[PDB]
RNA sequence: UAGCUAGUAGGUGGGGUAACGGCUCACCUAGGCGACGAUCCCUAGCUGGUCUGAGAGGAUGACCAGCCACACUGGAACUGA
RNA sequence: CCCGCAGAAGAAGCACCGGCUAACUCCGUGCCAGCAGCCGCGGUAAUACGGAGGGUGCAAGCGUUAAUCGGAAUUACUGGGCGUAAAGCGCACGCAGGCGGUUUGUUAAGUCAGAUGUGAAAUCCCCGGGCUCAACCUGGGAACUGCAUCUGAUACUGGCAAG
């Protein structure tokens, strides 16, 4: 989006998951990678793909375990406009832990989890759930 | 040498002394959104050898005048 | 709404006015009890209520309400005024107390006996 | 403090005996149990989900003679504790010594145990304790003193306690008269019909 | 004029001191420097009836505190008593 | 072997030409202590017909509540026509903080020990709905585990 | 309340105080402050804390303690660490 | 504080009872006297006024008034809205301000981690301890969610440079 690249995209996942569509794409970044990695790896997403030189495009292969799809409600949090920072133990759960968050730490963007395991707070990204 | 509060001089027109801005964030207090806050203080330079909008590195010293405590240790950057 | 928008302006506090101009903040007052009325209340209500304007000691005329189960005032005895307005009477927000200062209790009266100044027929 | 109590018209409101008195009086034997506590008879009771916890936390109030004032201070102390906050209530109203002391088999209700405790006859830890909320601790051993060992009462309301049953968090010595409060009591084996989800209610409002 | 003077802070009729390092120029229970040890003037082996923190009373004194009237007591009855 | 809990009523009324007739409406709730509800709503003339029309088509309606252990997995949020509502997990012991409308449901369901508030307008008819929402909206840690790599 | 400010902002020198400093005097420069709210008006002692609140917050600042300010109203200074 | 002597000997009120709210019957009154926080009562029974009996609640107290916060998400940061309920300037342009696509390098200001000082004592909380219990006093901890300095990281935000 013209100032929003990030919320952008999570309006992309979850438009095209309430239309019910297997796969979107996107112009690629490398926060929205660094984000596609921890959604695919903490199973909210099939894979995804990025391609393209002059535009790389990012295209994510959404999921769904039923007509019901497996993201429930993305939420972007550090808006620009209002940019939120957590500490180590001020990091959020995301429904009392069943679903995730994504901040950026100081060794990478990566979950809650494994941010707090790594004893090292960041920049909330996104609920993810 | 104590924190050497970087600065862009506004007015360097009156006798060895200027008027350095500094600037800062704040993370608003009930609100939330990093403000920037300046900090408008006076400086004494001996010389009148900086010109408008050039970042200095001021220091504390002893009250020079009424109202100016501070001088510049030394410049890392040219006003043009 | 927008948070820039409150930082430029804070969200303001809602002002409220007290319901008691005449006490401020005092639980009662003495007055004068200047004149005594009995101005018949809206049409919804009936049976005219006993009202008196007073001189309360701050400078502030106010009429009060001399509820009870019979009247005893005068015109220049001194009363207390109390405060929790009544209902009919369009701005009697002033309730006098009863059985305090010069203004006698209510006769034979055995319950809820502590709101009029009546005390322990020996029982 | 106590106030002379209502007296069994208290009882025949919640339904439940609340031992105010105690002897051949579980049986009706002049106590007309719900025939009416006054004015009207049987008359349906409409409680509201309201009068559905006033009722029970003055069926527990009322069966210990606490009131109002301590039994809130009970509950914040109760609530300020770590686990289940009825059960806490009720551990603390069990471990008073007004109700030890009759629980103990001393006495036959808990105003004979209040008045006993209240005149010096009861002694724990070898020290006299006239206090009827003297939280017992555990491992006490409460007692009787030598002036009151034989006075009138615990020779034959002793008597009136082995057909009832033994608490089992606390251990009588009969023979010799002197009892010790062993250990905590739990919800378990506190065998009452009372239900503490309805007072923790009542309170957190 | 440091001292090494007593603040009095129980309840009424029971007496609770402070050992407390604080110039003269204060109230008694006014400002203060710093706090070594307390002295509960009840008895009967309730408790400890004293600590007192020597190392730095011992520091204060050496530095120029004048250790007070009381509190002197207070100190070699612990050392007389270890 | 189902609880059931009324929930309110109302003098529902109506204009007709010659009169004004007046009729009787019994919102219920129903379930057992393992996560049930049919909560009912049955409309009739006099009231014991409204709550027995409103207890069948209550013990009808069961749809699923995924209890943890007497409480909620997590803190849903629930929300039907203008009728906020919030839940939140609670600690043992503790009872059903809850308003009106909420009690009997999350009562009903089997829950023991939850926290709770309503936001919107409180009328009962749709807090008893925005509440089972909620409830329904729950996700046991089994079944998100389930639908990805657990 | 949208402009305020001439010892007013700075610099030379004297002079002054325990001490720096327009702190004061002569002189020169013509600045300084202000939308990130100056100046003006009204109210107010400030804090640890208190109450309330799930909490963020709100409202307060009697008691106890730290700082401040005054001592019939208004000037001044002496004596002295 | 303890011990002896008496005798139940000296020690119970206050509001409330129509719904909100635990707790109703009888009589007198007859839009009158009156009540009332709100809804609302009183014009032929009135569980709403006044009296009695009875019950409820609290108890050396118990009521009323005043004041604050709550409830009030009713100033909404947490946590609201603006078609018709209050609310989009009549419309543009635009300085200051606020936000800013994408890759690399750099810095390390925001940010984050750790560390060091400091954050008075008492208050608050926790495990205690002493007053026959409690209020109360008290030890030790925790806590004081802050500030400043230093050392790391460098993902994100900002700067500078190259695209």
């Amino acid at each position: 989006s013209m100032q929003d690249p990030i919320a952008d995209m999570l309006t992309r996942i979850r438009n095209g998951q309430a239309a019910n569509k297997a796969a979107v794409t996107m112009p690629s970044s490398k926060l929205k990678v660094a984000i596609a990695n921890v959604l695919k790896e903490e199973g909210f997403i099939e894979d995804f793909k990025v391609e393209g030189d002059t535009k790389p495009e990012l295209e994510l292969t959404l999921k769904y375990f039923q007509g019901k799809a497996v993201v429930e409600s993305i939420q972007r949090v550090s808006r620009p406009g209002l940019r939120i920072y957590k500490r180590k133990d001020e990091l959020p759960k995301v429904m009392a832990g069943l679903g995730i968050a994504v901040v950026s730490t100081s060794k990478g963007v990566m979950t809650d989890r494994a941010a707090r395991q790594a004893g090292l707070g960041g920049e909330i990204i996104c609920y993810v759930a | 040498k104590i924190r050497t509060l970087q600065g862009r001089v506004v007015s360097d027109k009156m006798e060895k002394s200027i008027v350095v801005a500094i600037e800062r964030f704040v993370k608003h207090p009930i609100y939330g959104k990093f403000i920037k806050r300046t900090t408008k203080l006076h400086v004494h330079d001996e010389n009148n050898e900086c010109g408008i909008g050039d970042v200095v590195e001021i220091r504390e010293c002893r009250p020079l005048s009424k109202t100016k405590s501070w001088t510049l240790v030394r410049v890392v950057e040219k006003a043009v | 709404a927008t948070v820039n928008q409150l930082v430029r302006k804070p969200r303001a506090r809602k002002v409220a006015k007290s319901n008691v101009p005449a006490l401020e903040a005092c639980p009662q007052k003495r007055g004068v009890c200047t004149r005594v009325y009995t101005t018949t209340p809206k049409k919804p209500n009936s049976a005219l209520r006993k009202v008196c304007r007073v001189r309360l000691t701050n400078g502030f005329e106010v009429t009060s309400y001399i509820g009870g189960e019979g009247h005893n005032l005068q015109e220049h005895s001194v009363i207390l005024i109390r405060g929790g307005r009544v209902k009919d009477l369009p701005g009697v927000r002033y309730h006098t107390v009863r059985g305090a200062l010069d203004c006698s209790g209510v006769k034979d009266r055995k319950q809820a006996r502590s709101k009029y100044g009546v005390k322990r027929p020996k029982a | 403090a106590r106030y002379l109590g209502p007296k069994l018209k208290l009882s025949r409101r919640e339904g439940t005996d609340l031992f105010l008195k105690s002897g051949v009086r579980a049986i009706d034997t002049k106590c007309k149990i719900e025939q009416a506590p006054g004015q009207h008879g049987a008359r349906k009771p409409r409680l509201s989900d309201y009068g559905v916890q006033l009722r029970e936390k003055q069926k527990v109030r009322r069966i210990y003679g606490v009131l109002e004032r301590q039994f809130r201070n009970y509950y914040k102390e109760a609530a300020r504790l770590k686990g289940n906050t009825g059960e806490n209530l009720l551990a603390l109203l069990e471990g008073r010594l007004d109700n030890v002391v009759y629980r103990m088999g001393f006495g036959a209700t808990r105003a004979e145990a209040r008045q006993l405790v209240s005149h010096k006859a009861i002694m724990v830890n070898g020290r006299v304790v006239n206090i009827a909320s003297y939280q017992v601790s555990p491992n006490d051993v409460v007692s009787i003193r030598e002036k009151a060992k034989k006075q009138s009462r615990v020779k034959a309301a002793l008597e009136l306690a082995e057909q009832r049953e033994k608490p089992t968090w606390l251990e009588v010595d009969a023979g010799k008269m002197e009892g010790t409060f062993k250990r905590k009591p739990e919800r378990s084996d506190l065998s009452a019909d009372i239900n503490e989800h309805l007072i923790v209610e009542l309170y957190s409002k | 004029m440091v001292t090494i003077r007593l603040a009095r802070h129980g309840a009424k009729k029971r007496p609770f001191y402070q050992v407390v390092v604080a110039d003269s120029r204060n109230a008694r229970n006014g400002r203060f420097i710093e706090r070594v040890g307390f002295f509960n003037p009840i008895a009967s082996e309730k408790e400890e009836g004293t600590r007192l923190d020597l190392d730095r009373i011992a520091h204060w004194v050496g530095q120029g505190a004048t250790i007070s009237d009381r509190v002197a007591a207070l100190i070699k009855e612990v050392n007389k008593a270890a | 072997e189902l609880q059931e809990k009324l929930i309110a009523v109302n003098r529902v009324s109506k204009t007709v030409k010659g009169g004004r007739i007046f009729s009787f409406t019994a919102l219920t709730v129903v379930g057992d202590g393992n996560g049930r509800v049919g909560f009912g709503y049955g409309k009739a003339r006099e009231v014991p017909a409204a709550i027995q029309k409103a207890m069948e088509k209550a013990r009808r309606n069961m749809i699923n509540v995924a209890l943890n252990n007497g409480t909620l997995q997590h803190p849903v949020k629930g929300v039907h026509t203008g009728s906020r509502v919030f839940m939140q997990p609670a600690s043992e012991g503790t009872g059903i903080i809850a308003g009106g409308a909420m009690r009997a449901v999350l009562e009903v369901a089997g829950v023991h020990n939850v926290l709770a508030k309503a936001y919107g307008s409180t009328n009962p008819i749709n807090v008893v709905r925005a509440t089972i929402d909620g409830l329904e909206n729950m996700n046991s840690p089994e079944m998100v585990a389930a639908k990805r790599g657990k």
